[PDB]
């Protein structure tokens, strides 16, 4: 044992929640919720509370890193008396040996906590399980969706623990458990924190560049603390004589979200004429680097959604916006080129400046609305879908049209509707014995009458002709159908 | 109809009487007929003179075809599967289904069909060629290509390679060299009238008299299958009763584009920018290819008439960069918008 | 209105899992005699006809077509069989339990079985002829049967190497299975697929022996004795 | 059957040691006295394509060790399998023991390591220097920019310039001397030229002006035999192009490129590399004039590398060059 | 001409199996005292030798001394295609093509020819064994082998160290390390089972683990390895064939201490 060796970030955690700096409403909602978990597990969860807490049966913790959340999820378990078990990273967590392990400590007792104290009527929760799953982001080995369907099975208190909540994979979290938000503190809450430990060592600080350093390490306290520490060996004197070079030398580097990295080039501060030294190109493309995969689709997404501010005299909006679209297509083809034979990785920087940073900078401004998410990853998987189905039906077809899947769907496609659709609109349910007569003759059934239904656009729309005709000939077609033979 | 009434012989051709000449001097000697390219306009009727000539080598009973299905595997473990219209006496594909992996399509089925011979009957074995027909051939990859060309020469008793294809340009130089190039030009009003004439008098629609046909020919721009799908679908709205006045029933994609081109023409803004970015994208979204969206969009765009001679030169000359960067690209979208970000700059 | 019955699965297991590999769509017909499948190849190169009396009950009042996938059958054939089917049969039943699967419609013209010349017939058991079919299969991919001077040569040019072994025939008498008969007329040499025979050897558990009748331009005859008839299409030439 | 005469001048005239290897004197000399001191760093040789990398490197070994080099010396080139599963077992069990046959320093030669991945390279980062006082790595390579800089930083740089006019002369003559044959001083200076540095182009072109003599022991390779053997342009009619282009109207100058074209089966890409090479030496009064010369040219030229046509190129370069020489005037 | 008739099938087998994973092209010299051969790793550390005389041949003839290379793939192919109980004979022709293996049963007539096309390896003959080794020592296999296979789970070095009447072998790793200590004796009941030693000098010096499970895996063939130990010189790790002799010559690993 040793009171020196330990890493200044040990000795110095809170051992109490009135020590958490920063965050009280969102660590108190959490108590509240860990205390009252068992009156509502009482009425079957199926009660909500004052807050609406109590129809969760588990908890999640996301903000961005240092702040407390596994320092707090450890004190208010701790403080109600309960168990705490710990799985993270480092354990190898994957459906099979999650069903293995911990599934059969979801609903069983303690069995170190009937020996911890007993004698006492201390509390009646000192033999449960409060289950803690320590950064769930990290899930390289059943990571997300058999710990989601933990959340409705469970029967303890589950915490869960991670960095940043709307990355896709983790989407499954959404609905089915508890969720609260721990937001950067202020430089209000560990200013007696850091003024307490500079006392309690014997080192000078200035309550004035405590903001700075709150401010150079957005909301990492943890980083403060070891900032302070890896100082104090050399220098005991921190204040505005020496706090530029702290700020400058010890600067976190984050890596960008596509939401932020589009903000960021999309803003008209940083091509201005003194921007553009103190946030040279050289970082504007390695900002391209910290994510290649989203950066051009975000900036087709939202070049044009924005007010610019780099406008040349002479031109206007709409130019500066055919320039960018025309940079874009270079930076396509530029794409194109990479992902295929050949794998010609040495041409990333050449996308990086033609695709992102050339048509931010001709519409560089300040944006009107929000950030707003890429759609073309979702019209690729929904032109997908169809592609797949007018497929299907072009080889049932292939017998007797004799033309290929995109000759059908431009003009088969329309004669097909008058055919099939409208004598059920003209005629009615007596029509039933004609349209069937088509389809038997090009192999078609109900399932390709449903689809080719849904590729029509413009002043042609069935989704909404189709709830038009009765229901009654609906439920007939398909029994007459079912019924026959081909 | 469009199945029902098709020749199905040499002597039935009832249009382009010199390319029918010119098939029965390709089908007088089979055994020396080299192989075979089609180019031509779009809905020209390449399929049925090629099945045409196939019959006319070969016996009648070469139109009874049957889908089988090949599944082949890539490098990786992806599986891919595709359609094989196969008859006694040939076999159609369409590589053009997967992707990025004719290459490997071609250089399996061609090279298996190839090295083994064809039994049936129909004194046990002996026979001539096989034929492998191949549609759409102008979207076939280099590398496939390049496969093709080569499977030609190596083995050349047993496969003769019939392709076809409209805007025959996405071809390698050679195999426009190693093959016979054939030309199929669209029928003319005076014929494609009399075609749609025969289908009146068999169908017995109610038609006043020659001038709903002469309208229609017109209309079609020269594609005899839309010409006669238009009549089918106009003889089915007017139930059965043509007249001096109906409506030209334009497919929905073409009154979109026509939208499209009147949002253009009114509005040059980028607010408009985004409805026509999400106009294409309805439209893309439903299998419509971009090359055609963009000849569409550029033909209605130069019919607009409020434009003068300069700004229809400068839009073409976009739409032909527009057009030579869109072969070049996966992501269409991306090519689309600027060629309306260009158009919209231009016009004002 | 057919109903045939085997006494145990085995009979019906084996020739399933024998010829399941190379085609999926077989179309059956049953008459009186018995049951005669015939099938063709997505590449006119193997034509399959399978010949199954009705010794292995049977009772069919006139002769019927039928057709059925044997993947299906493989998995729920993983104890008596019963196969049924009704007039018009739309639908097949199977009772053990009861299974019913649906006919799909096959183009699949029928075409006569000849009994014509052979230039050479021969009889080998089938495990030999299995070892030797996967021993050349790993050095090329074509195999070469040549029938000359009352021997028989099978040759493999690979990449590797070349292998050839020449069989000579002989009878035993301790061992009635272990012979290898011969009746030859014209010296013969043709070429076969190694990908065909590799699945063709697999049907080795039917049967103890198996019959290869080889001619000058007809397709080579692989017999197994249920019938099991292959006719496989060589290679041309070069 | 098999012997020395079979093998062709590309690898016949290998140098077998560093004293056969003309032209990079200035890196000879120093590996050499780096040799006979006793010190040979990480080396990592960088030059253009046939320039003598892998001959000096294979010398240097055949002299450190004996006449049996590939013994106990380690070989990477671009046809063994370099992944990092390689580096991580293969060239680290070859670093971390001793030799077989005598007591010295090991050599690990990895050849056009421009190819490899950049985990491969990382990896080696480490082992390269872990183990220094028993082994030694040579790096060869013709892209310096494939290499990562961590890797680039660690080997001493040695760069094979392309060999002058003084080395190509030298080996020619070494050449002739072997081989019973004769050769014209004109044609010498027209193959210096055609060299461009390549060493094998030399060797390649002159094996077959041997071969097109008929009887190669009394009759002297003149330059039209070797203009002929690569089908490249003589100076003669391309400067009669050039003035034709330049003077002539438009009907005599198409009439006499596609005379010229015709008479020897010539080809557009050599005719544009020739008339570029002799009309950079004029002196154009205008900046304006080189912009379009250069920037057509090339457009050209990239158009011809995917053979569209053959004649319109032709009217094309003619045009670039005619609009190009107009602001002079 | 070379025509080599074995007097069974399964001895080349079990002769080629011993390096079978270990080396991947070798070559064959055949002259008029046997077959010898020599061939490097793929890393350059470690060299099989094998030589077997005309004592396990039934039939031996060899004009004059010809060379044969080829890969051990391909030839473990061609000899897992023919049965254990045929005979085998090798042949070459005057000029070094295509080696001819062929299979005849003592029974049946079943020829099986194979042939298998040369690969044009470098003649670099190789001649060692003729080195005075400081340290010699022979073990029974199974004992060495379990020893090996047990001290390769801790570790992937191991340190031979021969000293005055001792031979230890040890292992030091990541999760722990293991010493295994034995002594000379010699058993008049079972001669088989004794560990002989004959030093000069104590020699301590590490291998990989690797290339030592590699090695092991030739003791189907005899049951008594030899080992001969050198400071700067190549391990030696004998099997006594019953005609000839398969010998490793594995390279040391030096320290950096
Ligand atoms: N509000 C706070 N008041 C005092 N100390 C704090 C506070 N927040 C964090 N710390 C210190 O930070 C350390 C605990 O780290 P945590 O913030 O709990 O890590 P984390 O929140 O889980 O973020 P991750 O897991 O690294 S992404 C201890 O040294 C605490 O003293
Ligand atoms: N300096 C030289 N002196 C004499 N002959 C040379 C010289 N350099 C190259 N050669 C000739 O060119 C042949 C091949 O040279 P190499 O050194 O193998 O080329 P390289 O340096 O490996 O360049 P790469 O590998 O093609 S990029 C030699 O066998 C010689 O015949
Ligand atoms: N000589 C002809 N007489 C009648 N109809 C024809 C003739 N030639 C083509 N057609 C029509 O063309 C249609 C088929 O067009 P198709 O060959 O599929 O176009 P494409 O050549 O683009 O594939 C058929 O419906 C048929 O009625
Ligand atoms: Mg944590
Ligand atoms: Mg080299």
């Amino acid at each position: 044992v040793r009171e020196e060796d330990k890493l200044w970030t040990v000795k110095y955690a809170p051992t109490n929640l009135q020590q958490v700096c920063g965050n009280k409403g969102s660590v108190m909602k959490l108590k509240n919720w860990l205390a009252n978990w068992e009156n509502s597990k009482k009425n079957s969860f199926k009660h909500a509370g004052k807050d609406g807490s109590g129809v969760f049966r588990a908890a999640m913790l996301y903000g961005p890193p240092g702040i407390g959340k596994t320092t707090a999820a450890h004190l208010v378990a701790q403080e109600l008396g309960y168990d705490i078990l710990e799985q993270n990273a480092s354990d190898v967590r994957s459906k099979t040996l999650l069903n293995a392990g911990v599934k059969n400590a979801l609903d069983n007792m303690s069995v170190v906590g009937y020996f911890k104290h007993n004698e006492e009527a201390q509390n009646l929760n000192g033999k449960h399980f409060v289950i803690i799953m320590d950064e769930v982001d990290g899930m390289s080995g059943g990571g997300v969706g058999q710990l989601a369907q933990f959340c409705r099975k469970t029967s303890t208190p589950l915490i869960l623990i991670c960095n940043e909540r709307n990355l896709p994979k983790m989407r499954p979290f959404d609905r089915v458990c508890l969720d609260i938000q721990f937001r950067r503190p202020d430089a209000n809450s560990i200013k007696s924190r850091l003024m307490t430990i500079a006392i309690r060592e014997k080192f000078k600080l200035d309550p004035n560049v405590i903001d700075r350093l709150i401010q150079t390490t957005r909301g990492d306290i943890r980083q403060v603390i070891n900032l302070l520490s890896t100082i104090s060996t050399t220098t005991k004197t921190i204040n505005h004589e020496n706090i530029n070079e702290i700020s400058k030398a010890w600067e976190k580097n984050i890596a960008l979200k596509p939401f932020d990295i589009a903000h960021k080039m999309l803003d008209g501060q940083i091509y201005s004429d003194i921007g553009s030294r103190n946030f040279t190109l050289n970082d504007k493309i390695a900002l391209y680097f910290d994510d290649f995969d989203f950066t051009p689709l975000m900036i087709q997404e939202n070049y044009l959604s924005t007010r610019p501010s780099v406008l040349k005299p002479g031109q206007s909006h709409l130019e500066a916006v055919a320039e960018a679209a025309n940079c874009i297509s270079l930076g396509d083809i530029v794409e194109k080129k990479i992902r295929s034979s050949e794998q010609l990785w040495s041409l990333l920087p050449l996308h990086a400046v033609l695709s992102s940073v050339y048509p931010a900078s001709k519409v560089a401004g300040h944006m009107a609305g929000r950030i707003n998410f890429t759609a073309w990853l979702g019209q690729n998987s929904k032109s997908a879908k169809y592609y797949r189905l007018l497929q299907e039906i072009h080889y049932h077809t292939r017998l007797g049209t004799s033309t290929d899947k995109i000759g059908l769907r431009l003009d088969y496609l329309p004669t097909f509707r008058k055919r099939l659709l409208d004598p059920f609109l003209k005629q009615g349910a007596d029509a039933i014995s004609s349209v069937i007569e088509v389809m038997d003759d090009y192999y078609l059934t109900k399932e390709d009458w449903d689809s080719i239904m849904e590729f029509f656009v413009g002043p042609d729309v069935t989704t909404a002709i189709i709830k038009k005709i009765p229901a009654t000939v609906k439920s007939g077609f398909t029994r007459k159908y079912n019924s026959m033979t081909h | 109809w469009v199945d029902k009434y098709r020749p199905k012989s040499l002597n039935a051709l009832s249009h382009n009487e010199e390319l029918t000449n010119f098939l029965k001097s390709l089908s007088d000697q089979p055994r020396d007929l080299p192989h075979l390219l089609l180019y031509g306009p779009n809905g020209t009727g390449k399929k049925t003179r090629c099945m045409a000539l196939l019959e006319s080598i070969f016996g009648p009973g070469v139109y009874r075809l049957k889908i089988d299905v090949r599944q082949f595997v890539t490098a990786s473990n992806r599986k891919l599967e595709l359609n094989v219209v196969s008859s006694p006496y040939h076999l159609e594909i369409t590589p053009s289904d997967m992707g990025n992996n004719d290459r490997i399509v071609i250089q399996e089925l061609l090279k298996e069909v190839a090295q083994m011979e064809q039994v049936d009957f129909q004194d046990g074995l002996a026979h001539r060629y096989k034929c492998v027909i191949i549609n759409e051939a102008n979207s076939l990859t280099k590398d496939a290509q390049a496969a093709l060309r080569r499977t030609m020469e190596k083995y050349s008793k047993n496969i003769r390679l019939i392709m076809v294809c409209d805007s025959m340009s996405p071809i390698i130089a050679p195999i426009k060299s190693r093959c016979l190039l054939i030309r199929c030009p669209a029928p003319s009003d005076s014929e494609i009238s009399t075609i749609l004439s025969d289908v009146v008098t068999n169908e017995r629609i109610q038609l006043e008299t020659k001038d709903i046909l002469k309208r229609i020919a017109q209309a079609s721009n020269g594609n005899l299958r839309v010409s006669l799908l238009m009549l089918e679908s106009m003889a089915l709205n007017n139930e059965l009763a043509l007249k001096s006045s109906s409506p030209i029933i334009k497919p929905d994609w073409i009154i979109v584009i026509h939208k499209l081109t009147r949002k253009i023409v009114k509005e040059r803004s980028v607010n408009s920018l985004i409805e026509c970015r999400a106009v294409l994208y309805d439209l893309l979204a439903h299998c419509i290819p971009a090359n055609i969206i963009l000849k569409e969009l550029t033909f209605s765009l130069l019919d607009v008439e409020t434009l003068n001679t300069t700004n229809k030169s400068s839009i073409i000359e976009y739409s032909s960069v527009f057009d030579e960067r869109l072969s070049l690209g996966n992501k269409a979208i991306f090519h689309l918008e600027g060629f309306i970000a260009k158009v919209m700059c231009c016009l004002d | 209105m057919l109903e045939a019955k085997f006494e145990e699965a085995s009979l019906f297991k084996r020739i399933i899992d024998g010829f399941k590999d190379c085609v999926q769509l077989v179309n059956f017909q049953c008459k009186e005699d018995g049951i005669i499948a015939q099938a063709v190849d997505d590449s006119r190169v193997l034509l399959v006809s399978l010949e199954i009396g009705v010794e292995a009950e049977y009772r069919c009042d006139h002769p019927v077509t039928l057709g059925m996938d044997l993947t299906s059958l493989s998995k729920i054939l993983r104890d008596t069989l019963t196969l049924i089917a009704d007039n018009t049969p739309d639908s097949i039943i199977l009772l053990f339990a009861e299974y019913s699967l649906k006919l799909m419609d096959i183009d699949a013209d029928f075409l006569k079985i000849e009994e014509l010349q052979y230039d050479s017939t021969l009889s080998l058991p089938s495990s030999e002829f299995s070892k030797i079919v996967r021993d050349l299969s790993q050095l090329s991919d074509s195999i070469n049967i040549m029938i000359t001077k009352e021997t028989i040569k099978f040759v493999a040019d690979g990449d590797i190497g070349s292998g050839s072994v020449i069989i000579k025939p002989f009878v035993d008498m301790e061992h009635p299975e272990t012979s290898i008969k011969l009746e030859m007329d014209q010296p013969v040499d043709l070429t076969f697929g190694a990908k065909y025979l590799l699945d063709i050897i697999k049907g080795s558990s039917l049967s103890d022996r198996v019959g290869i009748r080889l001619s000058s331009e007809a397709p080579a005859l692989f017999q197994f004795d249920g019938f099991l008839q292959f006719f496989l299409a060589p290679k041309f030439n070069d | 059957k098999r012997s020395k005469e079979n093998l062709p001048w590309v690898e016949k005239y290998r140098p077998e040691t560093l004293d056969e290897v003309y032209g990079q004197n200035e890196v000879i000399t120093t590996v050499r006295k780096f040799v006979d001191e006793g010190k040979l760093p990480h080396l990592l040789f960088y030059g253009p394509p046939g320039t003598g990398k892998t001959s000096t490197i294979v010398a240097l070994a055949r002299e450190i060790y004996g006449k049996n080099y590939s013994n106990m010396v380690l070989e990477l080139n671009a046809s063994d399998d370099r992944g990092i599963d390689v580096v991580r077992n293969q060239i680290k069990d070859f670093a971390s023991t001793r030799q077989i046959f005598s007591k010295g320093f090991k050599l690990i030669i990895l050849d056009e390591a421009d190819a490899m991945t950049n985990a491969a390279q990382n990896a080696l980062r480490r082992v390269i220097e872990r183990y220094t006082k028993n082994t030694r790595f040579c790096v060869l390579a013709n892209y310096a920019h494939k290499l990562t800089p961590a890797l680039l930083s660690r080997c001493t740089r040695f760069r094979f310039q392309p060999l002058p006019q003084e080395a190509i002369e030298r080996r020619i003559a070494n050449v002739l001397v072997h081989e019973k044959l004769k050769l014209s001083p004109n044609a010498e200076k027209a193959l210096i030229e055609l060299s461009n540095g390549d060493m094998r182009r030399v060797l390649n072109v002159l094996q077959s002006c041997k071969a097109t003599l008929d009887n190669p022991d009394e009759d002297e390779i003149s330059d039209d035999v070797i203009y002929e053997c690569c089908g490249a342009p003589r100076p003669s009619d391309l400067k009669a192009v050039l003035k034709s282009i330049l003077e002539d109207d438009w009907g005599t100058a198409h009439y006499t490129l596609n005379k010229v074209r015709s008479a020897k089966g010539l080809a557009l890409i050599d005719l544009i590399e020739g008339i570029v090479k002799i009309l950079e030496d004029y002196e154009l009064q205008n900046e304006e004039t080189r912009v379009h010369l250069l920037t057509k040219l090339a457009d050209i030229e990239y158009s011809i590398s995917k053979g569209g046509n053959d004649q319109i190129q032709g009217s094309a370069v003619i045009g670039a060059i005619k609009a190009s020489f107009e602001n002079e005037t």
